[PDB]
RNA sequence: AAGUGUAGUAUCUGUUCUUAUCAGUUUAAUAUCUGAU
RNA sequence: AUGAUGUCAUACUUAUCCUGUCCCUUUU
């Protein structure tokens, strides 16, 4: 349930791969007109800045906002990054999805609906 | 990664319990150590000794090799950057075939070519499993049968230690799993109380069979797990599975979950009861709660409707656990609780109603996934209730399923799509107010072109669409779905014309509109234009379409036409196999719309490219034209069947599949249909030529070969198609030879049975052992087919059935024992009690033996002739076999009597005789002679 | 293959004996478990 | 195949029989089952080869020498 | 020495037969032909 | 403990089937009272054979 | 209570749950038992049966209902 | 008409709502009659009751209003006197009145 | 069955659903095993069929199209009025027919 | 870095009886420290044997080199340590002295 | 066997029987359990148990020696305390 | 000079008990098997 | 002069059987 989502993101990539799905149905037409990517499943003692320079080897990064806490120390795992175009942020659901940092992996989304500080789940 | 676990495995109630306990006393000062500043880590001469088994010794040789790799380690840093007769030994014993490297660790024993040594006798007798995993069929077949029959001797307990470790090999492929699977349950249906100490050992081995993707392999497992679990006690299982629940290993929880079920649902819901009752209770630890919630939910998905009884039960194991502090219990009990419910057709809802107020109060503080579980268990649980509350509950259920309308949570979205197809099936869900505010989130925020990519995300779609069109209306939902008609992703245009599919044949396209009818024809066009995945989407959604159109097809008709016909000049097997389905589907629309000039050029185009190579595209060539055939007359069919059928003989030897099929179907049904235009000569050929197609490696082909071969023995006559049936050399006994015998029997069923019988009777005369068992079998089918017309042939029958009873062969008697059953239950009340007793004169002897056929074979005769010849006959014969004083004579007499008891209950009074009455005994009912 | 069975040694002697040495395919044809060059082998090499 | 199989069945009997024929064997019996039955063996051949094959393995005919010697007690 | 046709065919099984004469018969075959033979026969034609 | 062959001969009304074979039976009384029934029919003489009924 | 007799099922054999299917080891007098059972609910069942039954005594058609449905429990005799 | 046979009994309950038939041993089955929108008398699955080694004397439907329906049977056990060579247990063997609940909600039989 | 001797019928008690038989067992009677002669229909239990096990093939286990019918050879026999005749096993057949 | 398959333990078997177990264990040394070395001392066993290094990679890196090195007459098969799939033999007894002997030198 | 005699757990209490219960489980399964513990209490749940049952499940968890010890343990007391007209042992009243 | 697999059956070829007894299991009874002289 | 034994070949019967799937494993 918590870890089958990247499970399920892999799983829809290869079939998309296996299907036979062209450019225009690749796993973006959803996620059109915003480059805004949630990542989450993080670990609690992860830094902004170490993200930002990890998810900034497939481009520059616009606006990253990681999920602050009221007072436990912005230790959530959910983050949201608009990145500079959003050939990066399918770049990044290709590559970065699902990849392995700091133990733990994490899964990635793109979500392209809103600002919306709590949105993810644990 | 998570089936790895299973790598980790090794083999072999105080001391698991203290063994336990030692494992949580090492895996907390590892973590505790850890804050405080491997597989790898230091072995001990006990871990040593340990690990491998007997048949080793340690020796250092000198007392300087210990020195000298004692700084080994210090060795390999500075030291290392430095200045710096044809014997071999396969395992052949007479064949022994080859045993990969994997396996040479494991049968190195039998590589020792020493002989002649009793306990490494047994074991080297069970190199068997070598030849029976790697090695031919029948060597496979006989390893089997020696371990079927040599259960007892060889012992369980090897069995098992060497049946272990091959279960265990890391190369084990999926044909060696499946040949170790069913040799473990060979071995357990011998074997029925010594599987207790091995309870544990077996099954951790076979628990990840259940845990897997194949489906059969899954099945297989389960139906493993249920029969280890009849076979001992469900106390023993109890205990096996008791360490489990407390598990670090969650799939290790998971495992003991599932063998807890599947301990239920063979040993009962109430037996394993008060042991989930008290896993349920216990204040341990979450895990253990967490573990119980997941055997009860994996119970109750495995039984089904079982949990009706004991549901109130299961409540009481399941309302403690609503109040759990943490969130995965939590969690699991409100799954538990929505698969007891789902899977629990309409009743007990008082059962669940202590449930009921907290889940929703839940539903108030519901926040994150809880809420997502909180929202599938009121799904659930609305149909249970009555539409009082159920008003209220869909209504304030709805609000919140509005709200968690835009989760991302692919999760969520499935349990938005469920309590969207449980609420909106609800009599009281506002039509109006549903199109208002579910359908347009449900078109834009759940229709999207990645939801259908999944699997379990494609059916739920097209369920809750289809309960919506369903609910709401059909208009509306066709109209929201036509637009995606277009669609450039192939399954997403699959998933809409499948929608279209469902909700035309529900709820009928009457409500179409016209506009809507054009988008639609112009939706089908688009879909039929672009099929990339050959499926029986498009030709289903397009059949459909056409029977739900109706007249109202008829402009959509030359468009389909002029599609079906470009097609076909199109890519054949790509492009013109579908065309050739879609013209097959529509035929009938075609002909009831009167496209006369439509079904001539149909049949035309049909003419021109049966001539095509491709099977695919001849086969659907074949089948469109039997379609035009049924559609369109034979007289009126443009292309006649002068050409048709001459044409259509020599395609029996195009030896494909499909375009056999159609070739049998087209020929058998013109041949039973029209019967005229194909001359006796031409019948003479077709007849000559389907005799081979008999040799094909289907059934259905067969089927429709004998009704074929019937159809033709009525049109021209008997004695040509005997003749023909007659030489039967009967090369092979099996690829569908007795064939022949059902197609004597079809024609004489068609045709007088005064021509057959004689003629049957002379070829019987043959000497060779086929031909007569071939003889038999034909003339039991006859009169099986026959029936009530066997009331004459009866003394005609006797002679020869009394002749062959004479056991010179097996399969003669076997023979004879069916043709007896078969005219036992043909001559029920015709008066055929004289032949009747001449065949039961021969058929008795026949009880004794031993064959499986030809035992089942004379116990179905037993039962005919009870049926016909009488009980009372029956028991008369039977009497003296009942207090026989041996083994074999009295099993089989007492299996004849119970198998005359199972029926006839009432009339086994009178039969009964008059016993005479002991003195602490008064057998004799006086009362029947009580003379009035 | 080629495990030299007892009823295929005899059927091999009585086509040697009848059909003949030199007729290969003559004896395979009533075989149907070895090639010709097989059963020439056995001739040569037992059924001799 | 079917009526290779045939033809092949048939000329195998067609070189028992010749077989038979020139060693002169009486034991030698078609059964009406299509078979062959060995008098001297007392025994049963469901192929041709089973039947041609009752030369090697019990040797009766050291068992009717014994008849032979009892039909006529002279050497 | 057929011993496996001796004790297969029931010989070496001792009986004695008082209606036979107080005969020895080595078989139970053998039992119910002395208890019914021109033996026997005559045994119990001199009892009566 | 096993009754007679000639006791169970003496004791039955129809002792012309008895047989050699019933005096180890579990019932011998009961099997002389069904032996001798009208329409009886007995087992077969494949009960002490071993040649299959068809060798 | 050291028995060690759990007679419950082996490997799901034939296991004849018919009432007087009958079995291999059935003594004479469990055939008896069955076979008077058996002969009690047939004369239970038979209208015309019960008639030509009770006809023989002045007893009624209860009488004799209540004299077969008491002859039901050991009727032979205690084996 | 076997001893495993329904029909040597049948009721009916008061209320209208299942019907029960009951063999001479052995068998209890229990349908259940329900109205269908076309007023059509619709039967439901039967509900199992069996009791070995108990004879049924007679059957007859409880009262229930609207409530969970109840039907009462003379029930006898055999299964005890069956193992008693001392014919002692053959008496002390008292019938005695089964009422049997078929709980709508559980959807099936208890005693 | 006569080709799997080594199933185990359901023998549940009788319902009120009407099964049916997938469409390469088309016909085929379900207890007898024959091609003709069919009387009476068949009944399915009540666990026998509750949602994924609604709509399976009773001898083949597989999706149903047609509606099966015992075999009157079946019915006159007293065969027809057993318990529910479901497959529940599913061995020695189509076993290692997925690795070919 | 490397499979699951690979462990400490090693097979070594196609060796005489009389193998010289010096030369052996200096061979054995090439990779890393001889945990353990065990000369099967069984007829079938005779002939056979099993080693364990005190580290994976060494012992990888050694059946590397070492897959079917040649001898004076034969070259042993090296092969990874399969599943013990035996241990009722053995137990866990006595580790109770050891578990308090954890918690009492680190006093956690 | 002791067990042999019909009792009914619905004429004596279950508080008296629980902790002795539980100290005669800490005694032969050595270790601290709660599966055993209610398993033990869930089994003398009905109004009319069986003893053999519950013997076994005793000889399942127990090693059968200590089973037996625990069915002559729990047998005697049970039919005492469902003699008593209080509905307790003697041992209830002495501490 | 072509058949695939799933269960079971028979006829063919090669080998073995002149062991005298006692007791038991088992057998319809033999037989076989298990311990002693 | 029937038989028991069982590697290794052979004929036969079950109207035996070839698109069967992960539609359900989503446990950390």
């Amino acid at each position: 349930n918590p870890l089958t989502k990247v499970k399920l993101i892999n799983e829809l990539n290869e079939r998309e791969v296996q299907l036979g799905v062209a450019d225009k149905v690749s796993w973006h037409s959803e996620y059109k007109d915003s480059a805004w990517i949630f990542l989450g499943g993080l670990p609690y003692e992860l830094t902004e800045g170490d993200i930002i320079c990890v998810f900034s080897q497939y481009g520059e990064i616009v606006n990253i906002n990681l999920v602050r806490d009221k007072k436990t120390g912005k230790s959530k795992g959910f983050c949201f990054l608009c990145y500079e175009d959003q050939r990066s942020t399918i770049l990044a659901v290709d590559n970065f999805n699902g990849i392995k940092i700091k133990g733990r992996t994490i899964r990635v989304d793109h979500v392209s609906n809103y600002r919306a500080p709590k949105d993810s789940e644990e | 990664e998570y089936k790895k676990h299973r790598r980790t495995m090794i083999i072999s109630a105080e001391t698991p319990r203290t063994d336990r306990g030692g494992d949580s006393i090492g895996e907390t000062p590892t973590p505790g150590a850890s804050k405080r500043k491997e597989r790898n880590r230091p072995l001990s001469d006990e871990e040593l000794d340990a690990m491998f088994p007997e048949g080793y010794k340690v020796l250092p040789p000198p007392a300087g090799y210990v020195p000298i790799r004692t700084p080994a380690r210090k060795l390999t840093a500075t030291p290392t950057p430095l200045g710096g007769m044809k014997s071999v030994n396969d395992q052949p014993s007479g064949n022994l075939p080859f045993l990969k490297p994997d396996d040479i660790q494991y049968f190195d024993k039998l590589l020792v070519d020493v002989d002649e040594s009793e306990e490494q006798k047994e074991r080297k007798i069970m190199k068997l499993l070598l030849k029976i995993k790697n090695g031919t069929p029948p060597m496979r077949k006989a390893a089997l049968r020696q371990i079927t029959d040599k259960a007892r001797e060889f012992g369980a307990g090897p069995l098992f230690n060497q049946i272990l470790p091959l279960l265990m090999s890391p190369t084990l492929e999926d044909q060696e799993r499946h040949l170790l699977v069913k040799v473990i349950d060979r071995i357990l249906y011998k074997l029925d109380d010594l599987v207790r100490p091995y309870v544990h050992k077996i099954l951790v081995v076979i628990e990840p069979l259940l845990i897997d993707e194949d489906y059969y392999a899954r099945v297989e497992g389960r139906e493993i797990i249920s029969n280890l679990a009849k076979a001992a006690g469900l106390a023993t299982m109890i205990s096996t599975m008791r360490p489990d629940i407390d598990n670090m290993d969650e799939y290790v929880r998971n495992t003991t979950a599932r063998a807890f079920a599947v301990v239920a649902s063979a040993l009962g819901i109430p037996s394993l009861l008060p042991f989930l009752k008290a896993v349920c209770k216990s204040k341990k630890s979450w895990q253990a709660r967490h573990t119980g919630i997941k055997i009860v939910q994996q119970i109750a998905i495995l039984m089904g409707c079982a949990i009706l009884p004991h549901l109130r039960s299961l409540v009481e194991i399941i309302e403690h656990g609503l109040v759990d502090e943490q969130q995965k219990v939590r969690t699991i009990s409100a799954l538990a609780i929505a698969a007891l419910a789902e899977a629990a057709t309409p009743y007990g809802i008082e059962s669940f109603d202590s449930v009921l107020k907290p889940l929703w109060k839940g539903i108030r503080q519901h926040r994150g996934k809880g809420l997502a579980a909180f929202l599938k268990a009121i799904g659930y649980l609305i149909p249970l209730m009555d539409a009082e509350y159920a008003n209220y509950y869909t209504r304030e259920v709805m609000l919140i399923l509005i709200r968690e309308f835009q989760s991302p949570d692919e999760e969520m979205k499935k349990i938005v799509l469920k309590v969207v197809k449980q609420c909106c099936g609800t009599d009281g869900v506002e039509a109006n107010y549903i199109k208002t505010e579910i359908l347009p989130p449900f078109f834009k925020h759940f229709w999207q072109h990645r939801m259908a990519l999944d699997r379990r995300n494609y059916r739920q779609l097209v369920d809750t669409t289809v309960e919506l069109a369903n609910k709401v209306g059909a208009a509306e939902i066709i109209s929201r779905i036509v637009d995606d008609l277009k669609d450039e992703a192939e399954q997403y245009r699959k998933m809409v014309m499948e929608t279209i599919e469902k909700i035309m044949g529900n709820l009928g396209a009457a409500d179409i509109d016209h506009k809507l009818e054009e988008q639609l024809i112009d939706g089908i066009l688009y879909a039929f234009q672009e099929q990339t995945t050959e499926d029986s989407v498009m030709l289903n959604g397009f059949g459909t379409v056409v029977n739900a159109l109706g007249k109202r097809v008829k402009p959509y008709l030359p468009q389909i036409c002029g599609t079906v016909l470009w097609r076909l000049n199109n890519k054949s097997a790509k492009v013109r196999q579908q065309a050739a389905d879609l013209i097959s589907r529509t035929a009938v629309v075609m002909k009831t719309c009167q496209e006369e000039k439509l079904m001539g050029h149909l049949g035309v185009v049909l003419y021109e490219y049966l001539g095509e190579e491709y099977p695919e595209v001849l086969g659907s060539i074949l089948g469109a034209l039997k379609a035009i055939v049924n559609v369109i007359g034979m007289h009126k069919m443009t292309p006649p069947i002068k050409d048709l059928l001459p044409r259509l003989t020599p395609i029996l030897k195009n030896r494909h599949e499909k375009v056999q099929e159609n070739c049998i179907d087209l020929v058998g049904r013109i041949a039973d249909r029209g019967a005229e235009y194909v001359s006796a000569r031409e019948w003479m050929r077709i007849c000559f030529e389907l005799l081979e197609l008999l040799k094909a490696h289907k059934k259905a082909i067969r089927r429709a070969t004998v009704n074929t071969f019937g159809y033709i023995a009525k049109a021209i006559g008997p004695h040509d198609v005997l003749a023909t049936l007659l030489n039967n050399l009967k090369v092979q006994e099996r690829q569908n030879r007795v064939c022949t015998t059902v197609a004597i029997a079809i024609v004489a069923e068609t045709c007088s049975p005064f021509t057959v019988l004689p003629a049957l009777m002379n070829e019987y005369r043959v000497p060779e052992l086929n031909v007569q068992n071939g003889v038999l079998k034909s003339l039991s089918f006859l009169f099986e087919y026959i029936g009530e017309m066997g009331k004459d042939y009866i003394y005609a029958v006797t002679p020869l059935l009394e002749d062959a009873l004479m056991d010179r062969d097996l399969v003669h008697r076997q023979t004879a024992s069916a043709v007896v059953q078969h005219m036992s239950l043909g001559v029920y009340g015709f008066g055929c009690e004289d032949s009747l007793n001449h065949l039961l004169n021969y058929v008795w002897p026949n009880v004794f033996e031993t064959s499986p056929h030809v035992i089942q074979a004379v116990m179905g005769a037993l039962e005919g002739l009870r049926v016909a010849i009488g009980p009372c006959r029956m028991l008369q014969y039977c009497l003296q076999g009942l207090f026989h004083p041996a083994r074999k004579v009295r099993d089989v007499y007492w299996k004849i009597y119970n198998s005359i008891y199972i029926g006839s209950q009432d009339a086994l009074i009178a039969h009964y005789p008059r016993i005479y009455n002991d003195d602490k005994n008064t057998y004799i009912r006086y009362e029947l002679d009580y003379i009035l | 293959g080629g495990v030299w069975r007892n009823t295929e040694d005899e059927i091999l002697k009585a086509a040697v004996m009848k059909y003949g040495k030199n007729q290969w395919s003559r004896i395979a044809s009533l075989l149907h478990r070895k090639s010709a060059k097989q059963c020439k082998a056995r001739w040569y090499e037992w059924l001799d | 195949s079917s009526e290779s199989n045939r033809d092949r069945r048939e000329r195998l009997r067609q070189l028992a029989l010749e077989t038979i024929d020139i060693n002169k064997d009486p034991y030698f019996m078609k059964n009406h089952l299509g078979s062959y039955e060995c008098k001297l063996c007392l025994t049963l051949h469901n192929n041709e080869g089973s039947y041609l094959a009752h030369t090697q393995g019990k040797k009766h005919q050291t068992n009717l020498a014994r008849r032979a010697a009892k039909e006529a007690k002279e050497a | 020495i057929p011993y496996w046709l001796y004790k297969l065919h029931g010989l070496n099984i001792n009986y004695n037969c008082e209606i036979c004469g107080n005969y020895t018969y080595r078989g139970p075959k053998a039992f119910q032909r002395h208890f019914a033979e021109w033996r026997h026969a005559h045994g119990m034609r001199c009892l009566g | 403990n096993r009754f007679t062959v000639a006791e169970l001969k003496q004791l039955v009304a129809r002792p012309d089937v008895v047989e050699m074979h019933d005096v180890t039976a579990q019932d011998p009384k009961l099997l002389v009272h069904l032996k001798a029934t009208r329409n009886s029919v007995p087992v077969p003489r494949h009960w002490c054979f071993k040649r299959k009924y068809l060798q | 209570m050291t028995d060690r007799y759990t007679i419950h099922s082996q490997l799901e054999h034939l296991q004849s749950k018919y009432i007087g299917t009958g079995h291999a080891d059935t003594t004479k007098w469990e055939w008896l038992v069955n076979q008077h059972r058996d002969s009690y609910c047939s004369y239970m069942g038979h209208f015309d049966l019960l008639n030509y039954f009770a006809i023989a005594e002045n007893e009624s058609k209860a009488r004799v209902r209540f004299n077969l449905m008491e002859k039901m429990l050991q009727p032979c005799g205690p084996p | 008409c076997r001893r495993i046979v329904p029909g040597q009994f049948l009721a009916v309950d008061p209320k209208g709502r299942a019907v029960m038939i009951s063999a001479i041993e052995k068998q209890k089955l229990v349908y259940i009659l329900n109205r269908d929108a076309a007023a059509r008398l619709t039967i439901s699955s039967p509900l199992e009751a069996h009791k070995a080694n108990t004879l049924v004397y007679h059957v007859v439907g409880v009262d229930v209003g609207f409530e969970n329906p109840m039907f009462a049977c003379l029930e006898m056990d055999y299964e005890e006197a069956d193992n008693d060579p001392t014919g002692e247990a053959a008496a002390n063997t008292q019938q005695t009145l089964t009422f049997y609940e078929l709980d709508l909600g559980l959807n099936h039989v208890v005693r | 069955a006569k080709h799997h001797p080594d199933l185990i019928f359901c023998r549940k008690q009788a319902g009120v659903a009407i099964g049916r038989l997938c469409e390469k067992c088309d016909g085929k009677c379900v207890i007898c095993d024959s091609y003709v002669r069919p009387c009476t229909l068949v009944r399915i239990c009540d666990e026998c069929n509750y949602g994924s096990y609604q709509g399976r093939c009773v001898i083949c286990g597989g999706p149903g199209v047609s509606d099966a019918y015992y075999c009157k050879e079946c019915t006159i026999q007293e065969k027809d009025r057993d318990g529910c005749p479901k497959i529940v096993n599913l061995g020695s057949s189509k076993t290692d027919l997925f690795y070919e | 870095r490397l499979p699951p398959e690979v462990n400490r333990i090693l097979y070594i078997r196609n060796l005489p009886y009389k193998i010289t177990a010096e030369e052996m264990y200096d061979i054995f040394g090439k990779y890393g420290p001889i945990r353990q070395i065990r000369v099967g001392n069984t007829p079938e066993t005779r002939g056979t044997a099993y080693v364990v290094y005190e580290d994976i990679f060494d012992a990888k890196n050694a059946c590397d080199h070492l897959s079917g090195f040649n001898v004076c007459n034969r070259y042993l098969v090296v092969l990874y340590y399969n599943a013990n799939r035996a241990f009722q033999k053995m137990d866990t007894k006595k580790k109770e002295e050891q578990l308090k002997l954890l918690k009492e030198k680190y006093g956690i | 066997e002791c067990l042999e005699k019909k009792v009914d757990m619905s004429k004596v209490n279950l508080e008296v029987i629980k902790p002795w219960i539980t100290k005669r489980v800490t005694e032969i399964l050595g270790f601290e359990d709660d599966v055993v513990i209610e398993f033990i209490f869930n089994q003398l749940e009905v109004k009319n148990p069986d003893s053999k049952m519950m013997q076994i499940n005793l000889t399942g968890f127990l090693n059968g020696k200590n089973a037996r010890e625990f069915m002559g343990e729990l047998w005697p007391l049970l039919l005492s305390a469902q003699e008593n007209i209080a509905g307790i042992p003697s041992a209830f009243l002495e501490l």
